[PDB]
């Protein structure tokens, strides 16, 4: 490869490829803000990766989530081979960083922009020549590095699924994170409109061309004695029978402003000044109906 | 081979213990190492951390104290510390005043102190980041995507040191260090590689006579190699480069702590040109004669005369080095006159020590 | 194993296992509402699969995505494979049920619910037995069988990676669907919602712990006469010119029931009625602000 | 072949024209060349002065200006200067207490420097004289009568830089000089040769990891050459060697002005012992990383406590050089309390800057 040999001439001018010391490892109490910082992506990853794992045991590899910095998050798969990779100094919050455990998947990957796949003598380090890691780095919202999927199983076994493997598994992931942030935003902004509406003077109640329920606030539910959660997507007209003003409104199509009306809730008479407005629309007309706290 | 040291491996613990030893303070922290102004926390004013790979020392450790830098992060030799040690350093030296992070323009460099920014932050430490990037001589080099950062680090830190002390927000120190760094223009060369302890070789090999011309400060290729024809041509065309590369358009990236997200921001530099003031610092790379440096520091004052350009201080000697490299830079940094009166200001580190 | 035995049960019932006829394919223009009806699940699963494919080659196997009734929507992979089992019968809109092929897991997949994977002499029909087929089913917004993802490989060559494969694909595909889905209908209910803020009777404007605008109706910006959108997460002071009261209230978080007081807007001075709620979330205080028509 | 030089004659000139542009407050005179302090000569202090070959920067002139050196007179690279120079820059200092002028042990250095205070004397100038002889390494060398004298002579320059500035009289200025030498002990060592530009060679070769052990400034043998085995090893024998060869009984002669002739004076060093304190040198020889001396500077706080020395102060860096000599010397100068009080002085010259 190309890269490869990019790698070797960054390497080679720092680093001898005979020698190798335990890869700095980040002490446990900041190793704790470490994976602090990636709740969503380790979170989405271990589902995916005991997965993997689930449908390919038994075998000899070893499955890691790393950040952008090439921190070991978290490791799974194989006991034997994670402790055989432990045996190296590959351990929670280890950094795999290429300067310090020269060319390998697990830094080349970040670095290149893409999955790859290194194994036996194409790692600068010798004590890595038995083996094969595969990774694929995974991006965010913006377009950042965020973090890498790889695998690691003795060279003698690599496959050529290997690879495709930690990409498949990079884009659940990756794709997940972009994804679960948009719905995130977008729930957010419903919260804050929906504590706009539970914020009004009036009651207000929606209803479907359909005559379903669709909102309902703390107020209305209140006053017309009805329970908000039970309530929703269930018939207006099975929920409380309505007066022949509104009958004639909804039926009429027609807004109706500060009107006085008389509802009947679960045998319950309920007095009320309301206003009713269409919603128009292709699939048809919707409804607020206010209700005025005299 | 000519390395004073022991143990390929303990070359670092050694020196830092020496330095520690040294320069009571200062305080050398371990597991994971860092280096502080033995005095910090300083309540009051803006922290200021700096780090990268060991080997270019005096950079950072030497420019730790009063006037400059709160504390360093070092890595091995010629490789950015992981953002773990800058973290804990940087919340080590908290001033509750805000932490300024400078960082030198290498792939490594950038990966790591903008991932330790993001730590720092999602801990609610107050943080922003000043770039360095004043090498004209190559665009993406083995290890940088851009411009190098090498020597106008040091004028910098020391300018930014001193609006720290001071007492100016972390802002205007922030706004300070950037308009610094578009001032700044900076080439050097080498007509010796520099080793390694662990590669145990050359990092490059010239042959006789030859140079690389704009090197950088962790062995990366130059421009060429050409002839070192002697020391005139050799200053002359480095100064032709600091003109001829002066103009340059890119993009950098600034953390915005009021937004949680990167702001990237586009910029150019303007070329030094006639009326300009400068501050010049002729540097050592590690292996250079103290003598010879004057020589060029005579042959540089010949070139900013007849271009115009006045200088009004100057640093000669081993600021920015790279191992024992044989060579220097030039640094050009133009200047105003708050800045000088920044320069001027009082300064108490290892390496640089003046003023009341 | 008790999952083929029990589809061998099956097929010894219907079908020789050495005779074997080409499947049924479907005609081209049929296809074409076959395939349309699939979008959401073809687009992003040809997307998996030009990624599996590329960090896959040279590698001889072919690819499937399939639907709820095992037909072949597209397939990539290893041109050469491809003919081979193309010269079959596999083939887009060609259908691969357990009844037509025999026990497969482009069909067990589906039946058992779960990632499978047949091959050699585990096939009813001695035709596949040169053959290793992984398939992983994947599942529809409200649960019922919408697809299956799955990698054909002669079977000498099927690796340990394979069936993961197929299962890192449909959990990227289904999960990707799902959570896309939770987003048009939460999207859907940020519409509703703002069709009843847009159609209220006072104006409304909220703006958040930092004193951004996040919402303004139609009427509030008539009334205020800020422009509707360009003014949207702008600083409230910015935008226009607070009363005294409402700063006060603000920064003390009381609340204003029907106070009278002057805004500016663009040098010009406007007097409305207006509301001060204080919304009290665990990130800080928002404020809806109602304007009352006179 | 790999000097920043133009033509090899022309170094000096080029150097010293850099060296007086980059310093103001220096002045560089013509025919013949020496530097003086630009407001000399300084009314009412004894004015302080010293020189020797140039090749050893920042040594002398590094030196120049408030709480050193009134002046320097450089010679050739490795050449004391002549007569006639320090005669004429011993004149341009006079301030009208007396002129005192340290002198390293050297054959030319000692010839030259003797007839120039005589030349003085005999203008009715009081003059007055110290001699600089550290080296523990070996007696008689190839330059040298006796033994040579190094980077002590900076630390010497500053005590009795301070003396001077205060306002201590020629004979007390004189005699702080002359204790302060029977107090430091130093030694050096070298894994690569400097070479001097006129030569177009190096100066000794030495086959592969093997040093020079005792070398002196000019690049003379010293002791042997030996295994370079680590840099631990080496401070060892270095340090090892200053207590062994500490021990010296010799004849040294200064000039007595008032009866206008040179009086033998026979002195004595104690060892280094049990109970001392010292202020620490460790010397950059010209070309050592800086880092590597911070390695030199951990051992050597290892072997005095183990000796029961205390390092009171310490500097570390390129402070007695030789041309770009790979290795470095440590030196180790007893103080008491006045001592430490005259170091803590200020000092305002370019290569040496603390104080108010």
């Amino acid at each position: 490869s190309p890269l490869i040999a990019t790698s070797w001439e960054r390497c080679n001018k720092l680093m001898k490829r005979e020698t190798w010391n335990v890869p700095h490892q980040a002490q446990g109490v900041t190793f704790a803000s470490i994976y602090r910082r990636k709740k969503a992506m380790l979170t989405l990853g271990q589902a995916a990766l005991e997965d993997a794992w689930e449908y390919m045991a038994p075998r000899e590899c070893a499955l890691f989530i790393l950040d952008e910095t090439a921190c070991i998050l978290s490791r799974n798969g194989d006991p034997q081979t994670l402790q055989q990779l432990s045996a190296l100094g590959f351990n929670d919050g280890t950094y795999c960083a290429e300067g310090i455990i020269g060319t390998c998947a697990l830094s080349l990957a970040a670095i290149s922009g893409q999955a790859v796949k290194t194994m036996a003598d194409q790692h600068f380090k010798q004590v890595l020549w038995n083996w094969a890691f595969c990774a694929t780095p995974l991006f965010d919202s913006k377009g950042r590095l965020t973090g890498t999927i790889a695998l690691a199983c003795p060279v003698e076994q690599t496959t050529a699924a290997d690879l495709p493997l930690t990409l498949a598994i990079a884009r659940e992931v990756g794709n997940l994170l972009l994804t679960d942030s948009l719905l995130a935003e977008t729930n957010r902004h419903l919260n804050q409109l929906n504590a706009l509406l539970e914020s009004m003077d009036d009651g207000v109640i929606s209803w479907d061309e359909q005559g379903n329920l669709q909102f309902i606030n703390a107020q209305a539910a209140r006053v017309l004695r009805l329970d908000a959660t039970a309530s929703q997507g269930r018939a207006i007209t099975e929920l409380l029978t309505l007066p022949a003003v509104l009958q004639q409104a909804i039926k009429q199509a027609h807004p109706l402003k500060h009107v006085e009306a008389t509802f009947e809730s679960q045998h319950q008479f309920i007095d009320a000044v309301i206003t009713l407005k269409p919603i128009i629309e292709t699939q048809g007309t919707s409804f607020i109906l206010l209700l005025h706290p005299v | 081979m000519k390395k004073l040291i022991n143990d390929v491996q303990d070359v670092l613990d050694e020196q830092l213990a020496g330095l520690a030893k040294a320069h009571p303070s200062l305080t050398l922290h371990q597991d994971p190492v860092y280096v502080t102004r033995a005095d910090a926390p300083v309540a009051g004013k803006v922290a200021l951390l700096s780090g990268g790979g060991s080997g270019h020392e005096p950079m950072h450790c030497g420019y730790i104290g009063q006037g400059m830098l709160s504390g360093a992060c070092p890595g091995e030799i010629f490789l950015s510390p992981t953002p773990d040690k800058i973290f804990e350093c940087a919340m080590q030296v908290d001033g509750g005043e805000g932490v300024l992070l400078i960082i030198k323009n290498y792939t490594g460099d950038i990966l790591n102190f903008e991932t330790a920014t993001e730590l720092l932050h999602d801990s609610g430490v107050k943080v922003t980041t000043v770039v360095i990037d004043d090498d004209v001589a190559v665009k993406d080099s083995l290890y940088t995507a851009g411009r190098r950062g090498v020597a106008n680090t040091v004028l910098i830190e020391k300018l930014v040191g001193a609006a720290a002390e001071r007492g100016d927000s972390l802002d205007a120190c922030a706004e300070l260090g950037r308009k610094l760094n578009n001032q700044g223009h900076s080439i050097g060369i080498a007509l010796g590689a520099c080793t390694v302890p662990a590669a145990g070789k050359p990092s490059f090999t010239l042959a006789d006579n030859e140079m690389e011309f704009g090197v950088g400060i962790h062995g990366e290729p130059g421009i060429d190699r050409r002839p070192f024809s002697s020391l005139d041509q050799t200053v002359d065309e480095m100064f032709d480069t600091l003109l001829v590369n002066g103009s340059y358009h890119r993009t950098l990236r600034f953390w915005d702590y009021q937004q949680g997200s990167w702001q990237e921001e586009q910029q150019t530099k303007q070329p030094l040109q006639s009326g300009d003031r400068v501050i010049a610092l002729v540097n050592n790379l590690g292996a250079t004669p103290l003598s010879e440096l004057y020589g060029v520091y005579n042959r540089l004052t010949t070139r900013c005369q007849q271009a115009g350009l006045t200088i009004e201080r100057n640093l000669i000697g081993a600021y920015c080095t790279s191992l024992d490299m044989t060579g220097f830079s030039i640094t050009l940094l133009k200047v105003d006159d708050e800045t000088l009166a920044l320069w001027d200001a009082p300064v108490h580190t290892p390496a640089l020590n003046w003023g009341k």
